[PDB]
DNA sequence: ATCAATATCCACCTGCAGATTCTACCAAAAGTGTATTTGGAAACTGCTCCATCAAAAGGCATGTTCAGCTGAATTCAGCTGAACATGCCTTTTGATGGAGCAGTTTCCAAATACACTTTTGGTAGAATCTGCAGGTGGATATTGAT
DNA sequence: ATCAATATCCACCTGCAGATTCTACCAAAAGTGTATTTGGAAACTGCTCCATCAAAAGGCATGTTCAGCTGAATTCAGCTGAACATGCCTTTTGATGGAGCAGTTTCCAAATACACTTTTGGTAGAATCTGCAGGTGGATATTGAT
């Protein structure tokens, strides 16, 4: 038991840089990384929802709030990938 | 006379004055009119509740109160006794607010 | 109606003057009064930013107090006064 | 899979679980685990692309704590949303003020 | 008859109005039962504690009624209130009134 | 269109501390917000712990180590006092 | 036992972090600091410990109250 | 016999240790430290050699960013020594005391 | 700015152990199939709350002199804190072990969640009140000129 | 050491806009009688975690010296604070018109609940492997002397 973020953080380590792997020490702050921005979006999500009477944590909340948690360019690239994401799921 | 007070006499009363009392010191016309401005070129054609925008004057107005105090606390600092831009950007970035 | 335009100078001097009094400043060099408009801007576009991303959020086309209140809670501007 | 109905690398339905145990709100929009996931993604793809060239740069080939920290407080965006995290094992930036420097 | 709750820890504050905003707050899963007193009770002493304090005020002023300005000077000359709200502003409170020494005459 | 407040309970605690004193509108304003952060910051505090510690339910105790970690000096001392009173009150009868 | 943290130890804290030169005082006063701030990191973590029912200090209690504290780590637990 | 002019190694110093990125404290003292206060808490208590690393990690971090604040104060006063003025200037400016 | 004589980085090369990464498999989830509850979207539509104008008035914002005295450039020197080569002891560290103790389970008694039904306590008007804002003036300092 | 010249104080005043009371409806506590679970309370492994024990080796503490950095005292170019006067524009009061919150209603399109069914993701060996880490040899960066 006891799960982790590792293999995720490793496949995508992969794809942007096949030659190249990863410290375990390194791997650590990367989980702790993904963890964080994780709670702080869903937390700006959450927020959203109570906020306006709602009572349920639509795609709209996360990605609106992303809006707020995200800087610059960051953020429109981020919102994106999101936006991506969700047009392919949904098709088939 | 004509009858002077001696430079800084008046500086130190306007200060006593303005902290002994509460009302918002920037002329509230102009700060409401900015707040659309700015609020304008980001989306077109909002409303204001007549509360939001005190609400944010009170915020500013009290922001710069206290970036006002660090920035002298910074100018004492360095022997001097008047605030500058020098002073008012090292504050901001012990503060971080750019580091 | 008419169009908004340079009103950050509406900020006039000597109310800077004033609110550095407030403050506590005895002595204002010259430059200041222009660096503090700018670093007021930069303030006020943040914050009205979020808090009208929090009006359309909300789908509504004015921009309540809570809006206001929301938004300086999360530059940590904490306020109270204004909507609970 | 979820996960790769969206083509994403990050699992889909850990993060559905992770909301609605969350505590967040009540029900979960089936978007939201998606999107999320994807923007997971994204984030920790842009940190290592930036942290790839900083090991490359290093002549190593194996990413430490230092090779994020460079990537991170050098990319003005990156370190505007982490600057209030620090990395374990990651020093400074190389910054001297030019009024210690000699002449 | 009928015990309001916050009669049974004797209380002014309204515990179930506290209990209510806990469970629909999403806090959690399950609330306690003691946790809804409890809280309304920190609430009501904390409440209590700054009233005082401005009362006071109020009294320094020569003036019966509690305006914002007195609490801001409630908070601010109490080390630990001014504390636990440092990152708080109080719309019309006002500062201090204090002057860097170096800047008095002499 | 009724919306509520803590007002008459503020209220109730004012003129227990200074029975000849009144308190103004914008002020029962400051008072609402007070009251509500601490609220929010508290039970939002005991959110965490409970998670932390793999708890489905949050009882009266989280709420006080919450209070511990939120509140500063004697005014948490007096604080947690209170509160085990009140609810060792309460249980009671 | 503060004054474990030697003085020529705290010099290299001092470099890292860009400082030339040092008065004699800092020493005393770089550790009184650094006291506080242990003192009130590790509080807010046993407390946590001690909520927790237990009697041993984690990873994460530490990582818990750093986070309370405004000061965020990565690398230690998550 | 050759000497180095003075801070001439002050800044070879400064080059290395930011070069570097291991915990400068010396180990032992710390974590001697760490329960020592600890201990004014809580009584026969037991650390994880890691929580240790993490108390160890976290304060280094605060001082070497304590310190670059602290520069940046004594520069700002025409000096360059940082003394116990500019030390609390950053801090009464950050918001601790 | 060069000359030389220290001391220093710094690439170049290079070998194996502490790690990294790769396997080989088990429970724990994640994903389906069906069958339920619901949140909150769409379409009125009542009606505050917000946007705009007017008008007259006086409350400031501007802009211009003038010069007091604040910031800044110098100069000087006592002495504090960096560089060192010395001498010595406290951190390093390497296991090794016994055991305090995080953690698992397995029941279950106590404490919550539920689902309705009365029964208040709170919120949103009007009816009455009454601190205290805005003026008015003498009494006191508090300044700044002689 | 005196005196005007002003600005700060402080108590008395008095109508009125901002509380303080006075009063009805009704959403939300409270009271009950079930239908779950939750979280300890004994019972017990395997960790990790103290602690003892035992040698070098840096790394720290000293005591010498003095280079150059921080402070104190002058000086003055001139920047910014204090007046004054000119007249612009922010207030203050009131009125409308209606854009658009909000309160209902109505209900699909979407999310939730079990009972199973499938694979994946986390472990603990098993198979590589990149640097740590030394060790010279070659400019680099410094520092003192012509
Ligand atoms: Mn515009």
């Amino acid at each position: 038991r006891k799960e982790s973020y590792s293999i995720y953080v490793y496949k995508v380590l992969k794809q942007v840089h096949p030659d190249t792997g990863i410290s375990s020490k390194a791997m650590g702050i990367m989980n702790s990384f993904v963890n964080d921005i994780f709670e702080r979006i869903a937390g700006e999500a959450s927020r959203l929802a109570h906020y306006n009477k709602r009572s349920t944590i639509t795609s709209r909340e996360i990605q609106t709030a992303v809006r707020l948690l995200l800087p610059g360019e960051l953020a429109k690239h981020a919102v994106s990938e999101g936006t991506k994401a969700v047009t392919k799921y949904t098709s088939a | 006379k004509p009858h002077r007070y001696r430079p800084g006499t008046v500086a130190l009363r306007e200060i006593r004055r303005y902290q002994k009392s509460t009302e918002l010191l920037i002329r509230k016309l102009p700060f409401q009119r900015l707040v659309r401005e700015i609020a304008q070129d980001f989306k077109t054609d909002l409303r204001f509740q007549s509360s939001a925008v005190m609400a944010l004057q009170e915020a500013c107005e009290a922001y710069l109160v206290g970036l006002f105090e660090d920035t002298n606390l910074c100018a004492i600092h360095a022997k001097r006794v008047t605030i500058m831009p020098k002073d008012i950007q090292l504050a901001r970035r012990i503060r971080g607010e750019r580091a | 109606r008419k169009v908004l335009r340079d009103n950050i100078q509406g900020i006039t001097k000597p109310a800077i003057r004033r609110l550095a009094r407030r403050g506590g400043v005895k002595r204002i060099s010259g430059l200041i009064y222009e660096e503090t408009r700018g670093v007021l801007k930069v303030f006020l576009e943040n914050v009205i930013r979020d808090a009208v991303t929090y009006t359309e959020h909300a789908k509504r086309k004015t921009v309540t107090a809570m809006d206001v209140v929301y938004a300086l809670k999360r530059q940590g501007r904490t306020l109270y006064g204004f909507g609970g | 899979t979820r996960s790769s109905r969206a083509g994403l690398q990050f699992p889909v339905g850990r993060v559905h679980r992770l909301l609605r145990k969350g505590n967040y709100s009540e029900r979960v929009g089936a978007g939201a685990p998606v999107y999320l996931a994807a923007v997971l993604e994204y984030l920790t793809a842009e940190i290592l692309e930036l942290a790839g060239n900083a090991a490359r740069d290093n002549k190593k080939t194996r990413i430490i704590p230092r090779h994020l920290q460079l990537a991170i407080r050098n990319d003005e965006e990156l370190n505007k949303l982490l600057g209030r995290v620090t990395i374990a094992q990651g020093g400074v930036l190389p910054n001297i003020q030019a009024v210690l420097l000699p002449k």
